[PDB]
């Protein structure tokens, strides 16, 4: 898996332009071959941003542009908006490889975003699963600017480190994060302690939800 | 609007021989060109290779020429992909995408892409179970159900809320990867709880590696 | 203009750019029996960079048809980062040329940079022979090309079927024969073709004129091919027999480079490909001579006289007329090329032996009065204004007695 050089991310700020670099060798792209923008939002097929090296297609907005000038090809992006932060990959033919190349990839982040404090739902576990004698707690957290977030479990104000499965931050449509905590016991564990808590750091600040089997 | 929609496995053991198919609709096979590109999660796109659509023609990445194998079928309109001796190396999410011009290597038109994992480990059909709010008790203003996917090993976990009626307020979160390596999801939708004893809530979880399909009512316990 | 006699042609493009643009200048005079006659020959490209003119000026020397086929400018004016290796100028034989540029690449010096843009409006070929005469063809564009510098990807298509039997290339004309290998009956026929040559940045596609025949002979049932490219004069085109398919497609160029391939793509869901590497051999097909036709003149004394009619009935009562005569298997560029003749010309200085004038309606007649006892060949060569040039093999033989 030959790649292309690519900085592993950009910064910007809002209403600013920056630079992704793509660059090659003399056998793919200082040969003169052509190069390409793709545009990845995650969990998306990527859309074809750029191209025949500096060509648009039908819908691209203008604030897209492309050159290739030497043996590095690079994509400029003006005007910078909070919805452009994506992956952007460039593609390029070698010959010397007789395939299609693409690059590392770029994320591309927008500074100076406001920040939102996340939104916290705590779950008891449902009575089916009682019945089955298994319980999950469920920790969902959304709508934080600031990706990085913290996750402790409590029982009884008493910290737990055992069955605690936390997800790394997602990007959602907004530009803000989400993540999910999970807390996995059994049904006697469930019902020894008085209750339970979910406890959200963020910036600083920390957020907790609390749930009683007395309920 | 021409659109591309991979099928296939999303579970396939080493050693096996990978298969999926393209379906293209609202366009034809023929005057264009049809090409393979996979992406395992955390890196970049890989070019496997690309077919005519008015010949046999193919061509291949030559990493991969001696297991990869690309064929067309002009009828049902549509083009498929095999591949051998998959590994572990061969887990991505595979995109069918056209090729418009032959002289020019450039993908103007992608499918969603499928998911297909390559694992000795078995799949696994998931428990799901109801998130009912204990903030329904103690008459909070807006309540949030949800419905909990547990267990399941092959990633691809799609779940929808009264199908397209509800598409409003649902937050369907990424799975966690648990120590066992089984993984877990879970979908919340946040509503007004004076619609809440009046309307009916039930989630819409399919796991297609397993077969599995499961609409869970949502309600409210006492 | 140092021309004397100009004719010009038109050349446009069908289909898209394959990658080289042709040209053929057929009328250039290649003197029969004359195996040290030489040509000097410029080649002038007229391109428009931003509307304002541009000229690129290439010399490719003295052509040798005896012993060279193949030619390539040794200066370029008009300049590029590298213009000469982009032109090539090849004997196609019967006193016929081809000149052949690669396009998607800039043969032009001068760029802003804000201009890759370039279209090529028209060229002039200057043909000098050994009688000094200047010879001038212009080659208008009927569509302005407007070139794009390109690196196209170099593809294999590593499914088709390898055969032994290897397509040669001759004087841009490439010939191949193949089996079949077709499981439908030939009375089903709907059999269809469609070739592409690919090699060294450069694709050709060829097909049907027609389309599908849909019905096949026993006997050879024929069918014309046009590939993209400018088309030859030569018609391209193939035969399958039922039973082998034979294909001739025209514009088949050297800057493919050896070991390029040919792929036959053939049908009649079932379909099939067969690929063929593709040589370009060095030898002329026949010989680069002019077509020349023979004369008897029989002479029972050793004064004798022949009769230059009219060229090629065009042109009667033309502004400029020349004739040029010289002996069979000339040794000596410096003395055997000096009987030249016009309407203002008077008696050539060099020419002994030889006379000639023209007389009323410009029936040139020459008294070749001097030799005697040897059956000897004179070469004859009449042009005119606007008037395709012929060469006259005269043989003058004695004879024993008048009234026969
Ligand atoms: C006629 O001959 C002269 C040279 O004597 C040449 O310059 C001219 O282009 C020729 N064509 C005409 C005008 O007939
Ligand atoms: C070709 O150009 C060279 C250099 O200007 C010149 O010496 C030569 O006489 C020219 N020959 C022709 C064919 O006009
Ligand atoms: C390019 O060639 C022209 C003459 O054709 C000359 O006037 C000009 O100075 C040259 N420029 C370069 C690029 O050297
Ligand atoms: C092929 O071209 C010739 C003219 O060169 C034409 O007379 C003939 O009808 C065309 N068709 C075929 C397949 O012979
Ligand atoms: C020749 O090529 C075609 C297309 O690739 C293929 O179908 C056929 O099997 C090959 N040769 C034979 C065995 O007929
Ligand atoms: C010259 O010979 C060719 C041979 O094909 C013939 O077609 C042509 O008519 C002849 N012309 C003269 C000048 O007799
Ligand atoms: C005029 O044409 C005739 C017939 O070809 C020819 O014999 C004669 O020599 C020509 N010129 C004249 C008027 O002498
Ligand atoms: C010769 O043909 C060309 C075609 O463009 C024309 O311009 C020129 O005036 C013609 N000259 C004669 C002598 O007929
Ligand atoms: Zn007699």
């Amino acid at each position: 898996q030959s790649v292309l050089t690519q900085p592993p991310s950009v910064s910007g700020d809002p209403g600013q332009r920056v630079t992704i670099s793509c660059t090659g060798s003399s056998s793919n792209i200082g040969a003169g071959y052509y190069v390409y923008w793709y545009q990845q939002f995650p969990g998306t097929a990527p859309k074809l941003l750029i191209y025949q090296d500096n060509k648009r297609p039908s819908g691209v907005s203008d604030r897209f542009s492309g050159s290739k000038s030497g043996t590095s090809a690079s994509l400029t992006i003006t005007g910078l908006q909070p919805g452009d932060e994506a992956d952007y990959y460039c593609s390029a033919w070698d010959s010397s490889l007789s395939a299609v190349m693409f690059g590392r990839g770029t994320r591309l982040t927008v500074l100076g975003q406001p920040k939102a404090a996340p939104s916290v739902t705590l779950f008891p576990p449902s009575s089916e699963e009682l019945q089955a004698n298994k319980a999950t707690l469920v920790c969902l957290i959304s709508d934080f600017y600031p990706g990085a977030v913290e996750v402790a479990w409590k029982a009884d104000g008493s910290a737990v480190n055992a069955g605690v499965e936390t997800t790394k931050p997602s990007k959602q449509s907004n530009n803000k994060y989400a993540a999910s905590s999970y807390l996995s016991l059994t049904s006697d564990q469930w019902k020894s302690h008085k209750s339970y808590s979910c406890q959200v750091t963020h910036e600083g600040s920390t957020v907790e939800k609390t749930v009683a089997p007395a309920e | 609007q021409l659109q591309l929609q991979e099928s296939g496995p999303g579970l396939v053991k080493p050693s096996e021989t990978l298969s999926l198919t393209c379906a293209v609709s609202g366009g034809s096979i023929s005057g264009y060109y049809w090409s393979w590109i996979r992406q395992p999660p955390g890196k970049g796109p890989e070019w496997i290779g690309f077919i005519d659509g008015n010949t046999v023609g193919t061509n291949y990445n030559p990493s991969l020429k001696s297991r990869v194998t690309l064929s067309k079928d002009t009828s049902k309109n549509q083009f498929s992909l095999k591949v051998s001796s998959v590994t572990a190396a061969d887990t991505a999410v595979y995109y069918c995408a056209r090729k418009p011009l032959r002289r020019y290597f450039w993908f103007d038109v992608w499918g969603p892409g499928v998911l297909v994992t390559v694992s000795s480990a078995s799949t696994k059909g998931p428990s799901v179970f109801p998130l009912a709010p204990s903030s329904r008790s103690t008459s909070e203003s807006t309540a949030a159900l949800g419905c909990l996917v547990k267990d399941y090993f092959p990633e691809p976990v799609t779940v929808s809320w009264n199908s397209g009626a509800l598409t409003s307020g649902v937050h369907t979160f990424p799975a966690v990867l648990q120590s066992s390596g089984l993984y877990s999801l879970s979908s919340v939708v946040t509503v007004p709880s004076s619609s809440l004893g009046t309307q009916t809530y039930i989630c819409n979880v399919n796991h297609k590696p397993s077969n599995t399909k499961v609409d869970k009512r949502v309600e409210i316990k006492t | 203009l140092v021309c004397q006699y100009t004719i010009q042609s038109l050349i446009h493009l069908t289909g898209e750019d394959p990658g080289f643009f042709n040209v053929e200048i057929p009328e250039f005079p290649f003197y029969p029996t004359c195996n040290v006659c030489t040509a000097d020959v410029n080649v002038t490209i007229n391109f428009d960079v931003g509307g304002k003119k541009h000229q690129l000026d290439l010399d490719f020397g003295q052509l040798t048809p005896h012993t060279k086929a193949v030619y390539q400018p040794r200066g370029a004016f008009g300049g590029s980062e590298n213009a000469t290796n982009l032109f090539l100028l090849e004997l196609l034989g019967a006193g016929e040329l081809a000149l052949t540029m690669r396009s998607k690449k800039l043969p032009i010096n001068v760029t802003t940079g804000e201009e890759q843009q370039v279209s090529l409006e028209s060229v002039d070929v200057y043909f000098q022979d050994v009688f000094g005469t200047m010879w001038c063809h212009h080659a208008e564009m009927q569509n302005p090309v407007y070139l794009i510098p390109e690196t196209v990807p170099y593809i294999k298509w590593d499914n088709c079927n390898s055969t032994n039997i290897t397509a040669v290339v001759r004087a841009q004309g490439l010939d191949v024969t193949l089996p079949l290998s077709l499981p439908t009956s030939a009375q089903d026929s709907n059999f269809s073709v469609k070739t592409e040559m690919l090699g060294n940045e450069i694709d050709i596609e060829c097909i049907m004129e027609d389309g599908e025949i849909s019905q096949v002979l026993p006997g050879d049932n024929k069918f014309n091919i046009t590939c993209s490219g400018y088309e030859s004069h030569v018609p391209s085109g193939g035969i399958l027999t039922s039973t082998s398919l034979r294909l001739t497609p025209r514009p088949v160029s050297r800057f493919l480079g050896n070991n390029s391939i040919l792929y036959v793509f053939y049908s009649g869901g079932g379909d099939y490909c067969i690929q063929s590497n593709i040589v370009f051999s060095d030898e002329i097909p026949a010989s680069q001579d002019m077509p020349t036709n023979t004369t008897d003149i029989t002479y029972v004394g050793d004064n004798a006289t022949y009769s230059v009619p009219m060229v090629t009935s065009e042109d009667a009562n033309s502004p400029n007329v020349t004739v040029t005569a010289f002996w069979a298997w000339p040794n000596n560029t410096e003395t055997d090329f000096k009987c030249k003749w016009t309407l203002t010309s008077g008696t050539p200085s060099g020419c002994e032996n030889i006379s000639g004038a023209f007389a009323s309606n410009r029936t040139f007649d020459i008294t070749v009065s001097g030799l005697g006892t040897a059956p000897k060949t004179l070469i004859i060569t009449r042009t005119a204004t606007n008037a395709t040039t012929t060469t006259h093999k005269v043989i003058f033989s004695k004879a024993p007695h008048h009234h026969h």
